[PDB]
RNA sequence: UGGGAGAGGGUGGUGGAAUUCCCGGAGUAGCGGUGAAAUGCGCAGAUACCGGGAGGAACGCCGAUGGCGAAGGCAGCCACCUGGUCCACCCGUGACGCUGAGGCGCGAAAGCGUGGGGAGCAAACCGGAUUAGAUACCCGGGUAGUCCACGCCCUAAACGAUGCGCGCUAGGUCUCUGGGUCUCCUGGGGGCCGAAGCUAACGCGUUAAGCGCGCCGCCUGGGGAGUACGGCCGCAAGGC
């Protein structure tokens, strides 16, 4: 096991409830592969930097999680099947490296 | 990678007293380990030319260790091969 | 006027920092140097990094244009 | 992985042949072979129609199934992998939970013992077959139905693939196995990833007893003919073609587009082939 | 007909043109040193940049073009002159924006430009 | 044992800029290009602008005088797998070391084979100019190739033109990265300037080209010639 920062993007113009359906399928996925949920920071729609598949918004997911090593790969290329997932990065969870 | 717990197996199951941790057996042992690791690894991704360098210098590392324990034992030297199944 | 004065204690990996990170980046979205982040040498590289992090997460620009 | 021969007959020399390592099972499934009738190129009136075909091997003919909307959402456990002289690709015996067996043609990657299911609500995985408007875009997909219900026309053969390119209205972009851009709709179904055997073009035959063997009786060059038979036919010794290369029945063969122009589907081919 | 649009100047080391389009980007109309009769090295100088902006402003106005959001591509020698062009001309230049393309490090260039 | 830095390597994935192309819009007399031109492209609607799509390659800022690697070489970002290395504690083994003819493996670019891919670029090639000529430089085109996979080739100004290891002989200064008691002290790298000394001089100088020891490789005037013959390797080119 290791922990890592599952950031994961959505489809801005979706219902309560399509999005409801999609952080389901998520949880299936992080479930199935063998993550171990533990915080949850959900900031939903935020202002893009860029447009992002012609959207100046997204709907931003976070999860830190523990799960092995050896399927964070599998699990992430997963998130991304479904076509409202409009981003996704796993990332290794660090210790804070600070200033001042 | 390995792991903490399975490199003390390693030093456990090839330490002369229990707290021998750099003697010529725990090193093959250990040597042993991180070849068969990585021997493997190589297997699989074969234009990793630059582990294989990694690969050739425990190769000889472990070889010049046998090569001293065969002088001061040979009887331990043959019980040290056997248990770690070496010799080719 | 230096960045690293102009902001208190902050994490230098927390690439989701917006409000921390863009004030790391010129007017025209690219990377500060450190004549002007006043980072280290070994703080730059990970402000970089977590900066092209955030990037990738549609979190800050790429680039932007000039102004007159 | 296609097999070398060490040069111990001149034929030996170049002849490769496939590897076999993915079939598991090496007879066919007797419920599901009929007799397949070797024609000979002739049609209903006898006559060749289709030249140098001809005295190959007895076949079988296994039944594929390439609708398998037949049987949508009952899982099938893919219990072997068979060779089939009929095609190109391998075929893949399918043992459906339903206690019916079938063949599908074999996917790139598919492992005996995984489980397929055809459906909308297939998940995106090899061997899966759902309608074209469900498959994400940008995956490559194979054994596409050209019309919805009409069965599997499309990306059939060893290594082949389409591509899903996007979506219009009913239709989803297909980049064919020739580059060709062609609307292709919704409904239709296909199944993910690319046929398998993908080794299978770069076989050598090695020897023309082998062509024999596949049914292909020796080719004639219209150059070795007399005028009655061919318009390359006949000269003093050797000849270049002395008018457009033409094939036995006259039409040019070099480049003469034969495609009929108010042709319907054309409202549909997007883009022509490639190289 | 419209009343505020935008300004393009690409203009390179060969030559300076000036398109005037809609709040939409649809050209309004568009101008260049080839407009005003010059032809070959002369196309470049700043010169005829100032006239090519003022013939892409004098056929936008005659559109009841009024204001216009300058947007300036290239680096060429009437790059400058284009964009003081554009303000004396009657527009109300109501921005400047530097929008030349800069590659990443991406397509490797011709050997004039490595 | 516990730690740290890193473009070290391999695999899968993935992001944005940009160019080319296609489509739709809108729009008109040119664009492009050079020293100046022409070729080219453009009323068959180009260029310039917006929107959409495809595909390839390369990763701006960070970025450095930086880092890593044995060398070649390595630069978006994410994960996996793997190497080397450094520091601390001074815990374990007890000279187990150094080098290294052969051997083996690695080895920029180009090149070669079988597939694939092909946006940009561009040997060849064509055209435009230049010129006495211009099989060049400059311009417009452009096929290998550049890219991927696998297998070959094994070359180089493969350079620090400086083999490897150890020990010894002032310091000053800058920097990377560890440790401390954090002024500063100490390691391990990267440069600079310089003591003694070396050097034909240029320069070198704790990153020796100084003082020593070990081992290896190599030189013995220029041309002929890295050619011939032989032999080995290679598909060939050609290498040794
Ligand atoms: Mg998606
Ligand atoms: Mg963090
Ligand atoms: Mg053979
Ligand atoms: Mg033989
Ligand atoms: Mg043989
Ligand atoms: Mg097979
Ligand atoms: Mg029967
Ligand atoms: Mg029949
Ligand atoms: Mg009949
Ligand atoms: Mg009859
Ligand atoms: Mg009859
Ligand atoms: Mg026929
Ligand atoms: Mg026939
Ligand atoms: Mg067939
Ligand atoms: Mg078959
Ligand atoms: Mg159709
Ligand atoms: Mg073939
Ligand atoms: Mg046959
Ligand atoms: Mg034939
Ligand atoms: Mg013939
Ligand atoms: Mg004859
Ligand atoms: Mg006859
Ligand atoms: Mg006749
Ligand atoms: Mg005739
Ligand atoms: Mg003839
Ligand atoms: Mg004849
Ligand atoms: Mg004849
Ligand atoms: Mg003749
Ligand atoms: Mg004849
Ligand atoms: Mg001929
Ligand atoms: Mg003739
Ligand atoms: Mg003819
Ligand atoms: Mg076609
Ligand atoms: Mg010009
Ligand atoms: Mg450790
Ligand atoms: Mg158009
Ligand atoms: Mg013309
Ligand atoms: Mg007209
Ligand atoms: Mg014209
Ligand atoms: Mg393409
Ligand atoms: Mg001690
Ligand atoms: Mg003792
Ligand atoms: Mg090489
Ligand atoms: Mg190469
Ligand atoms: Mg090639
Ligand atoms: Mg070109
Ligand atoms: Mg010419
Ligand atoms: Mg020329
Ligand atoms: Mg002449
Ligand atoms: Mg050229
Ligand atoms: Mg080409
Ligand atoms: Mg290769
Ligand atoms: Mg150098
Ligand atoms: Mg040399
Ligand atoms: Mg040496
Ligand atoms: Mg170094
Ligand atoms: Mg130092
Ligand atoms: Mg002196
Ligand atoms: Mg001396
Ligand atoms: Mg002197
Ligand atoms: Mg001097
Ligand atoms: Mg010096
Ligand atoms: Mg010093
Ligand atoms: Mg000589
Ligand atoms: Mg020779
Ligand atoms: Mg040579
Ligand atoms: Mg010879």
């Amino acid at each position: 096991m290791r922990r890592y920062e599952v950031n994961i993007v959505l489809n801005p113009n979706l219902d309560q409830s399509q999005l409801a359906l999609e952080k389901e399928i998520i949880q299936r996925a992080l479930e199935n592969y063998g993550a171990r949920v533990e915080k949850v920071e959900e900031l939903g729609l935020r202002r893009l930097a860029y447009p992002i598949a012609k959207d100046p918004q997204g709907y931003f997911l976070w999860y830190q999680v523990e799960m092995p090593e050896d399927r964070v790969n599998d699990l992430a290329r997963e998130l991304r099947i479904r076509d409202n997932v409009r981003r996704v990065m796993v990332v290794k969870s660090q210790e804070p490296f600070l200033a001042n | 990678p390995i792991t903490k717990e399975e490199k003390q197996k390693v030093i456990q199951e090839f330490a002369r007293f229990p707290g021998d941790t750099g003697s010529t057996e725990v090193q093959v042992a250990l040597l042993t380990l991180r070849i068969n690791r990585l021997s493997e690894h190589l297997k699989v991704h074969k234009k990793d030319h630059h582990s294989h360098r990694g690969l050739l210098m425990m190769v000889g590392q472990r070889r010049r260790l046998l090569r001293y324990l065969q002088r001061e034992d040979p009887e331990r030297y043959r019980a040290l091969i056997e248990k770690l199944g070496i010799r080719g | 006027a230096k960045v690293k004065a102009t902001l208190g204690e902050f994490d230098l990996r927390d690439y989701r920092n917006v409000e921390v990170l863009k004030r790391f980046l010129s007017e025209t979205g690219k990377i500060l140097p450190r004549r002007r982040t006043g980072l280290s040498a070994k703080e730059q590289r990970i402000l970089a990094k977590t900066i092209k992090r955030a990037r990738i997460l549609g979190l800050l620009p790429f680039t932007e244009k000039l102004v007159r | 992985a296609v097999k070398k021969f060490k040069p111990y007959t001149p034929s030996r020399r170049f002849m490769t042949v496939a590897d076999f390592s993915e079939i598991t099972k090496t007879e066919p499934e007797k419920s599901l072979v009929k007799p397949l009738k070797k024609t000979g190129g002739r049609n209903n009136q006898g006559r060749i129609t289709v030249r140098f075909r001809g005295g190959g091997h007895k076949r079988l003919y296994r039944i594929i199934d390439f609708k398998r909307w037949d049987k949508v959402g009952i899982p099938a456990k893919v219990a072997a992998i068979e060779y089939d002289p009929n095609r190109s690709a391998r075929i893949a015996l399918l043992h459906y939970v339903d206690g019916e067996k079938r063949y599908i043609i074999a996917p790139d990657g598919l492992q005996v013992g995984q489980q397929v299911v055809a459906g909308p609500d297939a998940p995106i995985q090899v061997g899966n077959a759902l309608p074209l408007r469900f498959i994400p875009v940008g995956t490559v997909v194979h054994a596409v139905e050209l019309e919805p219900k009409k069965g599997a026309k499309l990306a059939r053969a060893a290594g082949t693939s389409a591509q899903i390119q996007g979506r219009e209205g009913d239709y989803v972009i297909l980049r064919l196995p020739s580059g060709e851009l062609r609307k292709v709709h919704g409904e239709c179904y296909a199944t993910v990833g690319a046929v398998g055997n993908a080794d299978h073009k770069n076989i050598v035959l090695g020897k023309a007893g082998r062509s024999r063997w596949l049914g292909r009786r020796p080719h004639v060059r219209g150059a070795a003919m007399n005028p009655v038979d061919h318009p390359h036919g006949g000269g003093e010794g050797r000849a270049p073609r002395g008018r457009p290369p033409a094939s036995p029945w006259g039409w040019q063969t070099k480049g003469l587009k034969t495609r009929k122009r108010r042709k319907p589907s054309s409202r549909f081919i997007i883009a022509r082939r490639k190289k | 007909q419209v009343a505020s649009g935008r300004a393009y100047i690409h203009a390179s080391y060969n030559n300076t043109i000036v398109t005037i389009t809609d709040p939409d980007g649809n050209p309004i109309t568009w101008s260049s040193g080839g407009v005003i009769g010059y032809k070959g090295s002369r196309k470049g100088t700043p010169y005829a940049a100032q006239l090519a902006a003022l013939d892409a402003a004098k056929k936008a106005m005659a559109y009841g073009m009024q204001s216009v959001d300058v947007i300036v591509r290239g680096t060429g020698a009437g790059r400058e002159q284009a964009i003081r062009a554009l303000q004396a001309s009657g527009l109300q230049v109501k921005s400047i924006v530097d929008d030349t393309p800069v590659p990443h490090n991406g397509c490797r260039p011709k050997k004039k430009f490595r």
